[PDB]
């Protein structure tokens, strides 16, 4: 079971600045499952 | 002197690099796994 | 949720409303392995 983050992001069209989305790496869900390793019911990961 | 020297001739056997040796360790067990909700196996007990 | 190498999605060039985003579309995945549930996945994490 797992709860996502929306976010909306806005092309203008000047391709100047780029923009910064968050983005979630497996290294991330490891890290998670290490945290949570002796839980004694799952966990809800936030998924961006 | 061939008999004095095979007289005093015994081999023995030695380890080049010595074992590296370690103490004990304390042997802590945590907790795993989920746990759900088992109910009761024989229901409502009769009264008084 | 999903566990990937590597993801994302650019429609450069369309007229639709939406040109860009962090993920993809589910018909894009192709699953070859399957983690059941919370458990099962701390429990691959800890076979060293």
């Amino acid at each position: 079971r797992a709860k996502f983050d929306l976010q909306f992001i806005t092309e203008e069209g000047g391709y100047s600045k780029p923009p910064n989305v968050k983005k979630l790496m497996f290294s991330d869900f490891l890290s998670f499952l290490d945290s949570h390793k002796s839980d004694y019911r799952p966990p809800l990961l936030t998924v961006p | 002197f061939s008999e004095l020297r095979n007289f005093f001739t015994g081999d023995v056997v030695i380890r080049d690099d010595p074992f590296d040796v370690w103490d004990g360790v304390k042997a802590t067990y945590i907790p795993i796994g989920v746990h759900g909700v088992r109910l009761d196996p024989n229901g409502d007990q009769p009264p008084l | 949720f999903y566990i990937v190498k590597n993801s994302g999605f650019v429609d450069r060039g369309s007229t639709g409303p939406v040109i860009a985003s962090s993920s993809v579309y589910e018909n894009v995945l192709k699953v070859v392995h399957t983690i059941a549930d919370f458990d099962a996945a701390n429990a691959l994490r800890l076979q060293r």
